[PDB]
């Protein structure tokens, strides 16, 4: 939730499609194709580093492993939505503060 | 690999069985949803001033992606976040794409299963088949007389969708 | 403003005497960016005399140096007592190297 | 962990050093746990068919890719004007104007403009539509597929060769010499008779109708009747318009010599009948060894029988047979050498006779194909000579060699390796002299007592092959000569017209120039040569490490022991003669792409006047013809140069990188990720991530090869970007 | 160009794809035991 | 020019290739 | 390493002395050095004779000559067996 | 020395964010200038990196004569703004104003 919910402002501030009406629509995309890449590292991280043990309770089994990745992908995708969500009906966040001005 | 289910499995084909049946319901309805016109600006050019480069395709005239195109590929987008989404967090009774090491496999249903009606495996394997012979017939037949394929899927339903 | 400063003159050997450029002044030679024509001008040297003078003054200065060099070493040599006392050669130096040269050069 | 299978010390180390030296290890068979000899050959037999599959692969994607995105059918049709187009670009990260400056060659996208000359190729031997290009493109693809199925096939069980098959010299000499050599050439003069010249002709001919359009009007009727001289008869004509019937004759074998006057390349009849002749004398060639009905020469009593009577060469080649058969980094020097020279007189002998039309115009592919073959001959000749090496290490049996001309050159190598240093150091010293004192006296104003030799000895050469500039009046520049005299009636009006017209780059004017980047060539040369042979030789020990062949071919030391021994290996030495490699395929591109410049702009006295002192060569070609590559963007804008703009960058950034591997060393970087390796051990939110392999520094060896391999790729990008943006920016 | 939407289809494929499954599975072949 | 179905011929064609080649080299690899 | 593959038939012809032994003629190997040597100076004749008349090469040259101007690099074959018989008691 | 490995791992950490964040803007700029999109790069007509601070300071040293060195009557250095000193026609100190390449070099 949280490194998701950040992921979506640099995107959309400084990325390729900034200066146009879609900018905040291809800054969530692009922070949605970061969070899957991230979902792959962590699940191959997953699959070399443990052995399948019946422990799940911890971080640092194959299982508890599986269940973390599972949590960050939906707490990405919910993070980045909710940025989106509030970037798109706020304009003090469309401009950074400068709406004020 | 094939031992998590994937490769020439019951697994993989059960799962691309109901990926084909879903293709099928939407070649059916892409159909129906372009013969009525029911695609907003569906021959509009997008330009590449408001969504960059990636809209670039290079044609003869326009060199830019159709409005259309793009609506059918953000369709696919939609389930494909909810395909990722199922393979890395499925649901607690749902089937899993990739099975753990010690899975038990599934026993091959051989020509055909026992004839289980209703929402049972053997029917979703037998309509799963079916699917993606039909994918596979409905290229070959739009392939080999140049009918593009939502035209090959109206004539081969009769006209019935447009 | 129209003078290019030039303190090295070559001798004429294998063409190599096309290095005596054109500086100015009436003048042929390599073109010098060391700055010490401008420190002369600010030191108040008017002359080539004193400038003559200046060279005896630091060939003298030489000498001494290489004297206190071979006495410091071969006739008296200070013993690491003496080289030991940091506060000593600090108030020394801060006081008399910089402190007075400062005020001379203020002079 | 069990990556690499092959080797289980490797698969049992610890840290990062497993993958790296899986990966440089992997198609070093010899080297493997438990190989034979009949399993190595049958895997070496396996990765040739899949190399020739990627051949085959990479030639057919050349030609769909032309035949889909290309302009090939518009660029027959006017061969001077019209620029021909690679691929298409379709780069997401492209601006608008970067789509309008790449968008050239008559199209509507963003295009790359080929430099490979394949369009001047295809459309010399035939090819005229987009139609034959695809199913040319396709039938590559079929037989990369059958020989993909043919290295599956032939590593089967009861299709696996036993190694009395492999080791079969006769036999397949006898075939590689009579079908792979001369069928493959008298085909190609088929097919040069029967496709290419009717369609020089004006005259279609493809596989709907070759069995009924006859090549000559006359048939095989004057081949079958022993009347030859009738395929000569009625040549094309000097007003012959290519590819049009205007001004064709009908002649198939001619020996005209020189060049067609439109298309400034050799007549195609010459080009038939020459590799008809080369096919015949091949196919003769290939009846030579005795393979199975008693007739032909046995190698081993050839070899065995040549022993000089005087004693000079000691035993002479006795024992040769079994060294080469036996060793395969033997066979693989020799085939290394041999295509090494021949690349580099592929690269000599096209650009000052072409065979393919129009491509003497085309600037920018001359430059780029002499750089990429002579590229591809540095390359060859430092693998040539360092497979050697390894022979010398892993397959040299002195007992089996006794008294052998082998162990003589291992005899008198320090003989051999103090020649080559004393006629380096002899080339070095007065060369670099000459140039220094040109430089120093031009600059001091005085450039007539610049010591200006002429190259006397290559005119003469130049004069006895026609060239009458210089008026040494011998041999074939002599109307009175006997040579003269009996080549009169075949070739000499067409050689003489083209060696002695300014249009071309057969056997061009050379000067004092010419004559001092030759010695800096040969100072180059045997240079080169003597790190390799030093390499080759001392493999095996020296005085510093007299049981060198114990440690292998490649080791990064003996040690700080008996006074240091860093890169005393003959790897090393291979790693040595990289840069010297480097160093004069350098030295002979700018030579050719100077001279080439100069000529083409018709300023050749801007390269006979700056070309006798170095300060030349900086201001002259590298400085001047520098200014249309960096301007490929600027503040002002961009244009469809900027790639090789930005690739010249791309080149120096990388050439500098390699510097870091290798001139900083080891144990520094050891230590430095020693300290990584604690700062993440005690970061908390980063130690839960553990890495599985230990992370150490790169080892010796492998940073050698890396900052080779970072040097080698900057060098070859940094040249390349500057030749096809210069040529392109002057001229097209 | 004849196929025009085989470059946009292809190369974010061949680009981004194939070696993204390409270095994943070469980290799960080189890593495991 | 060419068309689509001769690029997808092509493409066909190359995949067989493919298929090739991922044998060959499961071959190789013992 | 394995056995190194020869036609059948191949002997050793490693020699030290004067002259190799008859074996490397192959199958010239019964031919005596008179016979040898003037079929090599019938061959040096011929072979010049021939080369000289096809030296002026037109576009229609005799086969005939061709032919027989191979026998002039013949000819060095030729004289090199007849020494190498007549030091073989030949 | 007992805390040599925290100081040289926090010091390699530093070099490869200066590295980055310094250098790796000079290759953005070449790419951007490169692929014709010089509204992406960083300038001073592009997205901007003014050196604010070091601006400020010159500001503060222009200011200062009268203000903050009340006796002196003019500025320590033109660099840091003021008239044009110029001798024979040739300048000898103007100011030296610093904008989004200044930033760039001063951080490489
Ligand atoms: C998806 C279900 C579906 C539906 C609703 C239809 C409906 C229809 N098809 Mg059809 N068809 C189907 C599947 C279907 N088909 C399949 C799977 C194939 C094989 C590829 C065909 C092949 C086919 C042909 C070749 C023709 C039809 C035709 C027709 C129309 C009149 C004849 C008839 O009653 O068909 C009877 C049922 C079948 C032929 C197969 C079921 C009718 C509207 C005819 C027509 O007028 O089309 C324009 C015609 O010529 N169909
Ligand atoms: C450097 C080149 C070279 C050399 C030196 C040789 C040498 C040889 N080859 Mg070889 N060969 C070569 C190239 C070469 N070859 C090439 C390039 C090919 C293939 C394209 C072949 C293919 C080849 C085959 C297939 C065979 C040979 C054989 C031989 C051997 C036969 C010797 C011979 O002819 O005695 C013959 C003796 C004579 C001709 C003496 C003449 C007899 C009398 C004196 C005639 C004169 C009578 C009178 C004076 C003239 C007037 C006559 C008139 C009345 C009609 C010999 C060692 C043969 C052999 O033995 O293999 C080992 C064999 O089977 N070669
Ligand atoms: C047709 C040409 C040819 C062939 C078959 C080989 C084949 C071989 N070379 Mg050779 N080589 C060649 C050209 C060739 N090379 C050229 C042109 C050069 C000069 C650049 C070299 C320089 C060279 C060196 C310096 C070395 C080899 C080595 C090897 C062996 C292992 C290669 C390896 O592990 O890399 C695997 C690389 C990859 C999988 C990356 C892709 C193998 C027998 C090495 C060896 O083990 O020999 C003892 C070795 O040390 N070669
Ligand atoms: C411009 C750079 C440069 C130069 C001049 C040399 C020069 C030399 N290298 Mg070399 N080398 C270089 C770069 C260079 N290398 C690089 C980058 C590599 C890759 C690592 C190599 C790898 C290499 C190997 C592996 C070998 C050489 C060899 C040689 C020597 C024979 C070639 C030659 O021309 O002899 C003539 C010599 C020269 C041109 C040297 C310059 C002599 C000067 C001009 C004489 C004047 C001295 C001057 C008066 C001193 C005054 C100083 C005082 C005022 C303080 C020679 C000493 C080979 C060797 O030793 O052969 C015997 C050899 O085996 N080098
Ligand atoms: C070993 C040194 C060496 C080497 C490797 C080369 C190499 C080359 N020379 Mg060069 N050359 C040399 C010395 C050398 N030269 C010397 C000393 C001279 C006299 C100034 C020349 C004069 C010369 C001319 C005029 C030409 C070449 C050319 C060439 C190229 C073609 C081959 C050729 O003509 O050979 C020529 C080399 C020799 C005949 C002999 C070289 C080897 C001997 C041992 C040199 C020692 C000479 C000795 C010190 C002097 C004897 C005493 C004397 C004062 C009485 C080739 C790059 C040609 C060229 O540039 O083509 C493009 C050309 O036209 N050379
Ligand atoms: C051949 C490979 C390739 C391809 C096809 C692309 C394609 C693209 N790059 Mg690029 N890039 C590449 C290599 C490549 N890059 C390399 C090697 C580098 C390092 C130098 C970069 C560095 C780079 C930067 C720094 C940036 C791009 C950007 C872009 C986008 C162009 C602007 C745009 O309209 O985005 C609009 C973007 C979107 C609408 C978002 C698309 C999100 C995708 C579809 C999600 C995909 C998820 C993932 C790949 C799933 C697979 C995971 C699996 C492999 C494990 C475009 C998608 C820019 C961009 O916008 O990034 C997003 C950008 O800022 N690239
Ligand atoms: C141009 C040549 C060059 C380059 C790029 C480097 C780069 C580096 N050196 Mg180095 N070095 C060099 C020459 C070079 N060196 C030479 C010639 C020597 C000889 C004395 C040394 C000696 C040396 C020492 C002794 C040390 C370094 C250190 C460093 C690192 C500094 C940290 C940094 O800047 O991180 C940022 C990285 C860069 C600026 C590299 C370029 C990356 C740019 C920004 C683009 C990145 C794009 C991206 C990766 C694309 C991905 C595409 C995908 C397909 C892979 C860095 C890896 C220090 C170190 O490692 O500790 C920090 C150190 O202690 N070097
Ligand atoms: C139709 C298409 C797709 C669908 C799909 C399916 C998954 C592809 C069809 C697939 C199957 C796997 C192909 C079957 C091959 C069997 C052999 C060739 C015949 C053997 C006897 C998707 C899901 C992308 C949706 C798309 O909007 C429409
Ligand atoms: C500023 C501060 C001062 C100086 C020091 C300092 C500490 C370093 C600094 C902090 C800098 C940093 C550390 C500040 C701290 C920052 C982080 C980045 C804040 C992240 C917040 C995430 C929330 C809002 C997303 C919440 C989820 C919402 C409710 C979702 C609902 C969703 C769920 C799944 C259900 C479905 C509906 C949807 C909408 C999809
Ligand atoms: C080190 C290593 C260890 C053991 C294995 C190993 C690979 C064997 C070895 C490496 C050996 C290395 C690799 C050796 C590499 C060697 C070099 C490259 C061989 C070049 C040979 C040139 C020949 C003699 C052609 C010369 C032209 C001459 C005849 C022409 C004359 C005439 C022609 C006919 C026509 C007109 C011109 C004139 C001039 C009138
Ligand atoms: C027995 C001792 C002497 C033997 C000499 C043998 C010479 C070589 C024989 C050549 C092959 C057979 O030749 C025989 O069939 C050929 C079939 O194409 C005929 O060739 C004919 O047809 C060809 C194909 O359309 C035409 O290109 C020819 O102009 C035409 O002459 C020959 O006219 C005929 O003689």
């Amino acid at each position: 939730l949280t490194h998701g919910y950040f992921l979506v402002g640099p995107f959309y501030k400084l990325g390729p499609l900034r200066n146009s009406d879609v900018a905040l629509l291809s800054g969530f995309f692009s922070a949605l194709g970061l969070i899957i890449i991230l979902v792959a590292c962590l699940t191959i991280y997953g699959v070399v580093s443990f052995e399948e043990t019946e422990a799940k309770d911890q971080l640092q089994t194959a299982k508890g492993w599986r269940q973390f990745t599972s949590g960050w992908l939906v707490g990405s995708v919910g993070g980045a939505s909710f940025a989106y969500i509030l970037i798109s009906n706020i304009p003090f966040l469309q401009t950074a503060g400068m709406s004020m001005l | 690999f094939g031992g998590r289910g994937l490769g020439v499995t019951v697994n993989a084909e059960r799962w691309n069985g109901r990926h084909a049946m879903f293709g099928i319901f939407a070649m059916v309805m892409t159909s129906y949803m372009k013969g009525h016109g029911l695609i907003p600006d569906a021959d509009k050019i997008l330009d590449v001033a408001q969504w960059g480069s990636l809209a670039s395709v290079w044609d003869g005239a326009g060199n830019g992606i159709s409005n259309e195109r793009a609506i059918i590929l953000i369709a696919h987008v939609h389930v494909l976040v909810v395909s990722v989404i199922a393979a890395v967090a499925p649901f607690g009774f749902q089937d899993t794409l990739v099975k753990e090491k010690g899975y038990t496999p599934e026993a091959p249903a051989g020509l055909i299963p026992p004839f289980k009606t209703g929402l049972t495996p053997e029917a979703e394997l037998i309509n799963g088949r079916l699917a993606m012979l039909g994918i596979i017939s409905i290229v070959t037949a739009s392939v080999f007389t140049g009918t593009p394929v939502v035209d090959t899927i109206n004539l081969g339903m009769g006209k019935i969708l447009y | 403003t129209a003078v290019k400063p030039s303190a090295q003159v070559v001798w004429p050997i294998v063409g190599q005497e096309i290095l005596n450029g054109d500086v100015g002044g009436g003048f042929q030679g390599v073109q010098v960016t060391s700055g010490f024509f401008q420190i002369w001008r600010a030191s108040g040297i008017t002359s080539e005399v004193e400038l003559y003078w200046c060279a005896l003054a630091g060939l003298l200065m030489s000498g001494l140096m290489i004297f206190a060099g071979w006495f410091h070493y071969h006739k008296a040599a200070p013993k690491l007592e003496w080289f030991q006392n940091a506060e000593s050669m600090l108030n020394h130096h801060l006081s008399g190297l910089l402190g007075l040269g400062c005020l001379s050069w203020a002079g | 962990t069990k990556f690499p299978k092959f080797s289980q010390a490797l698969a049992q180390d610890p840290a990062t050093r497993r993958i790296w030296y899986g990966l440089a290890t992997a198609h070093d068979l010899e080297s493997h746990d438990g190989m034979t000899e009949e399993n190595l050959y049958q895997k070496i037999f396996a990765s040739h068919f899949g190399h020739l599959a990627v051949i085959f692969l990479w030639t057919s994607g050349n030609l769909f890719h032309l035949a889909w995105q290309g302009n090939f059918e518009q660029w027959v049709l006017n061969p001077l004007k019209v620029k021909p187009i690679a691929h298409a670009i379709w780069d997401p990260h492209f601006g608008q104007p970067a789509v309008k400056a790449f968008t050239k060659g008559g199209v509507s996208y963003p295009v790359n403009i080929a430099t490979s000359g394949v369009y001047h190729w295809w459309y010399t031997i035939g090819m005229r539509s987009n139609t034959d290009l695809y199913a040319g493109s396709l039938f590559l693809l079929f037989l990369a597929g059958v020989f993909l199925f043919a290295g599956w096939l032939h590593l089967q069980p009861k299709f696996r060769p036993g190694l009395s098959w492999f080791k079969n010299n006769e036999s397949r000499l006898n075939h590689h010499l009579s079908g792979l050599f001369g069928f493959s050439s008298l085909a190609w003069s088929a097919h040069l008779i029967h496709v290419a010249i009717p369609e020089a002709r004006g005259q279609h001919v493809g596989w709907d109708n070759f069995t009924k359009v006859a090549p000559h009007p006359a048939g095989l009727q004057p081949f079958f009747s022993g009347n030859w001289g009738v395929y000569a008869a009625a040549p094309d004509t000097t007003n012959h318009i290519f590819g049009t019937s205007e001004g064709a004759g009908t002649a198939i074998l001619t020996f005209l010599g020189g060049f067609h006057p439109q298309t400034q390349a050799l007549w195609l009849t010459d080009i038939a009948h020459h590799h008809l002749a080369i096919g015949v004398v091949f196919i003769f060639a290939g009846h030579m060894y005795r393979t199975n009905w008693g007739i032909g020469h046995s190698l081993k009593e050839i070899l065995d029988a040549h022993r000089p009577p005087g004693g000079r060469l000691g035993a002479g080649h006795k024992g040769i047979f079994e060294t080469l058969t036996n060793s395969l980094h033997f066979q693989l020097g020799l085939a290394l050498a041999s295509l090494g020279v021949i690349t580099s007189l592929v690269a000599q002998h096209m650009y000052a006779l072409p065979s393919y039309a129009f491509i003497a115009k085309d600037y920018v592919t001359q430059s780029a194909l002499y750089t990429h073959h002579q590229y591809i001959a540095g390359f060859l000749m430092v693998g040539a000579f360092a497979h050697g090496a390894i022979f010398f290490v892993r397959d040299y049996d002195p007992e089996q060699n006794k008294n052998n001309v082998l162990a003589r050159i291992l005899d008198h190598k320090e003989a051999i390796i103090s020649h080559l240093s004393w006629v380096s150091l002899f080339l070095g010293f007065h060369t670099l002299g000459i140039y220094v004192h040109n430089d120093v006296v031009v600059a001091f104003g005085t450039p007539e007592k610049q010591i200006l030799v002429e190259p006397v000895f290559a005119q003469w050469i130049q004069a006895s092959s026609g060239k009458a500039l210089y008026g040494f009046d011998v041999f074939l520049s002599s109307s009175n000569s006997v040579a003269t005299n009996a080549s009169s009636n075949i070739w000499l009006p067409g050689w003489l017209e083209a060696i002695n017209s300014g249009k071309n780059s057969l056997f061009l004017p050379i000067g004092p120039g010419d004559f001092l980047i030759h010695h800096a060539i040969a100072l180059a040369l045997h240079t080169t040569t003597l790190i390799l042979v030093k390499g080759a030789l001392d493999a095996r020990g020296s005085k510093l490490m007299p049981d060198k062949k114990d440690f292998g071919y490649s080791f990064p030391c003996d040690g700080p022991g008996r006074g240091g021994t860093c890169d005393i290996s003959a790897w090393d030495a291979f790693y040595l003669s990289m840069f010297w490699m480097l160093n004069t395929i350098g030295w002979v591109t700018f030579y050719w792409h100077w001279k080439h410049v100069t000529i083409w702009q018709g300023n050749a006295g801007q390269f006979n006047e700056s070309s006798t002192y170095i300060m030349g060569w900086l201001r002259d070609y590298l400085w001047l013809n520098s200014s249309p590559l960096i301007n490929g963007y600027n503040p002002f804008g961009m244009n469809s140069l900027s790639v090789w703009s930005w690739m010249f960058l791309f080149g120096h950034l990388i050439w500098a990188t390699g510097f870091m591997f290798l001139i900083s060393w080891r144990g520094y970087w050891q230590e430095l990720i020693e300290t990584l390796v604690w700062a993440h051990e005690r970061t908390p939110l980063a130690n839960l991530v553990r890495w599985k392999d230990k992370p150490v520094a790169l080892s010796i060896v492998q940073a050698r090869l890396v900052g080779l391999i970072h040097f080698t790729a900057g060098y070859i990008f940094t040249y390349a970007a500057f030749v096809i943006a210069s040529t392109t920016g002057k001229f097209g | 160009m004849t196929a025009a939407y085989l470059p946009s289809i292809l190369v974010p494929i061949i680009g981004l794809i194939f070696p993204g499954l390409v270095m994943a599975f070469a980290f799960i072949y080189i890593e495991q035991d | 020019m060419i068309s689509d179905t001769q690029i997808f011929i092509a493409l066909i064609l190359a995949l067989v290739s493919l298929v090739l080649a991922i044998r060959l080299g499961r071959a190789l690899y013992q | 390493y394995s056995p190194v593959p020869s036609p059948e038939g191949t002997k050793e012809v490693y020699w030290e002395t004067k002259a190799p032994s008859s074996d490397v003629l192959g199958i010239g190997a019964g031919v005596s050095s008179g016979n040898f040597a003037a079929s090599s100076v019938v061959a040096l004749m011929i072979g010049g004779f021939c080369t000289g008349q096809v030296i002026p090469l037109t576009s229609d040259p005799n086969p005939l000559f061709l032919i027989g101007s191979f026998l002039l690099p013949y000819s060095w074959a030729l004289h090199v067996a007849a020494w190498i018989q007549k030091n073989n008691g030949k | 020395i007992r805390h040599r490995d925290a100081i040289i791992s926090h010091l390699n950490w530093i070099c490869i964010f200066l590295g980055f964040h310094s250098f790796g803007l000079y290759i953005h700029n070449d790419t951007m200038r490169a692929l014709g999109r010089t509204q992406d790069m960083f300038s001073d007509t592009a997205i901007q990196l003014k050196p604010v601070f070091a601006q400020w300071v010159q500001s503060i040293h222009t200011l200062a004569p009268g203000n903050t060195t009340p006796n002196a009557l003019a500025t320590a250095s033109y660099a840091f703004g003021g008239d044009v000193v110029a001798v024979g026609n040739k300048v000898a100190m103007m100011p030296i104003s610093l904008g989004t390449a200044d930033f760039m070099v001063h951080h490489i």
